[PDB]
């Protein structure tokens, strides 16, 4: 279990704010790129935003997407929306959480 | 033995701002996530580094005495500038400056609790405000957001007023007729914030 | 979008690139921050016009 | 309601009602659409006189 | 693969039926998921806590 990542994020997401998400992996020389999305809940059909970051040694592999939730792409209506999927996507993983 | 964390506290960090350190080691084969943290208390400070004076400075004014006031800003700002009578406060017991806690309040905004540590990588990143995804065999969802509550003429009023310094302002006016201490007080706004 | 100084953005302040590789726009004006001379009963001058 | 453009909100004159009950008023701001980030405040309305000097006790 | 099947005694296929070659993998390596709130056992096989 050498190739691991961290992705770090604010506990709760601020509608309309510019969220700084920040990405560490370790294990891993090949440079490669990775994409963190904010994503509808549950349905991870709408998209709200997406950051392109690149991960090589001449970022130590390090990097930070600055995404956003712009409020009126949300369904709003009676029902706010109370969750969203933070995700990230790689040639190694995939993965989400609420 | 590692480089410090030397970095300039620059003003986006006021008034408080929380350090997390962490790293993930491997171990034989199973990796773990080691993480510690710290508030740091931060200096109230501005960004506009407003100032603002009477040009004509005295120690007492004469009733509707003309005076000039001078607005000077490290950049280009808005300001708002509001003028009452000390009286009005003495009426009320405990009465509060509408502008205080002004930094205390901007501080509630602040996801985190405790002055740093934890019981748990996890811990750590719940206090420090943080939630992660990662495979190294730890997940925020251990815990919940507890209601984490630790502690770290003869006007009343005039001048009433906003106003562009473009870096900076000259204004001239005459006073009231009433005899007192006026509280001059103003609120400089700009990209750079509040002050 | 923004605004350039002495404006505001009215609308949604936002655009998206839809999946007809064009831009969605939020229907979005840039109102300048100023008053103007109202409607007033009988034109009256304004000495700093 | 109004509009902002500056960041300094310059509401209009709340003229006090021609009767009010006495005691502690309160303002709620929200921002209209959007957002919760509901501020308040507080102000007293008394029959009252400024005192002429101040009194502490201490 | 085999073509014809040896058969009645007669002889197998002799040799390996494989063979390797280095590449530059156009894919990636999937890593493993983590145990989470679970306990990991050394192996990386997760259990329940209690």
């Amino acid at each position: 279990q050498e190739q691991t990542y961290v992705i770090s994020a604010p506990k709760i997401f601020r509608v309309g704010a510019s969220e700084n998400i920040v990405i560490q992996v370790y294990g891993y020389t090949e440079a490669f790129d990775a994409t963190i999305s904010i994503k509808s809940y549950p349905d991870k059909k709408f998209s709200y935003s997406s950051g392109h970051v690149h991960l090589s040694s001449e970022n130590k592999f390090q990097n930070s997407a600055i995404l956003t939730i712009q409020p009126k792409q949300l369904p709003g209506g009676q029902n706010p929306v109370s969750y969203v999927y933070l995700e990230v996507v790689s040639k190694h993983f995939s993965k989400s959480k609420r | 033995s590692y480089q410090s964390i030397n970095i300039p506290v620059t003003q986006n960090m006021v008034p408080s701002s929380r350090l997390l350190v962490y790293y993930i080691v491997t171990g034989e084969q199973t990796a773990e996530l080691v993480s510690d943290s710290v508030w740091l208390n931060i200096e109230e400070k501005c960004g506009n580094q407003l100032q603002v004076h009477l040009s004509p400075d005295a120690d007492a004014y004469s009733p509707g005495q003309t005076v000039s006031l001078n607005m000077a800003t490290g950049m280009d700002s808005w300001v708002a500038l509001a003028a009452v009578d000390s009286a009005v406060y003495g009426v009320q017991r405990g009465a509060k400056k509408p502008l205080e806690r002004v930094f205390q309040f901007l501080e509630k905004s602040d996801l985190g609790c405790g002055a740093g540590g934890g019981l748990n990588n996890a811990n750590v990143f719940h206090l420090a405000g943080l939630t992660f995804l990662t495979n190294a065999n730890a997940d925020d969802s251990q815990e919940n957001d507890e209601p984490c509550k630790e502690i770290l003429y003869f006007p009343e009023s005039w001048l009433w007023e906003v106003h562009l310094v473009p870096r900076r302002k000259q204004l001239q006016f005459a006073l009231p007729d009433s005899l007192t201490t006026w509280e001059i007080q103003g609120v400089g706004i700009s990209n750079t914030g509040i002050c | 979008y923004t605004c350039n100084e002495g404006y505001s953005l009215i609308g949604n302040p936002v655009a998206r690139c839809g999946e007809d590789l064009r831009w969605l726009v939020g229907e979005m004006h840039c109102q300048k921050i100023a008053c103007v001379l109202p409607v007033l009963m009988d034109g009256i001058q304004s000495h700093p016009q | 309601e109004e509009i902002d453009h500056i960041g300094i909100i310059s509401f209009p004159d709340f003229k006090i009602p021609s009767n009010p009950r006495y005691g502690m008023w309160t303002i709620k701001a929200k921002y209209k659409e959007d957002f919760s980030t509901t501020g308040t405040a507080y102000f007293e309305v008394k029959e009252y006189v400024l005192p002429h000097f101040s009194v502490s006790i201490e | 693969s085999v073509a014809v099947y040896g058969q009645y005694g007669g002889q197998p296929c002799v040799g390996n039926a494989f063979e390797t070659q280095s590449c530059e993998p156009t894919r990636g390596c999937p890593t493993e998921e983590g145990c989470g709130e679970r306990f990991r056992c050394f192996s990386g096989q997760c259990i329940s806590k209690s």
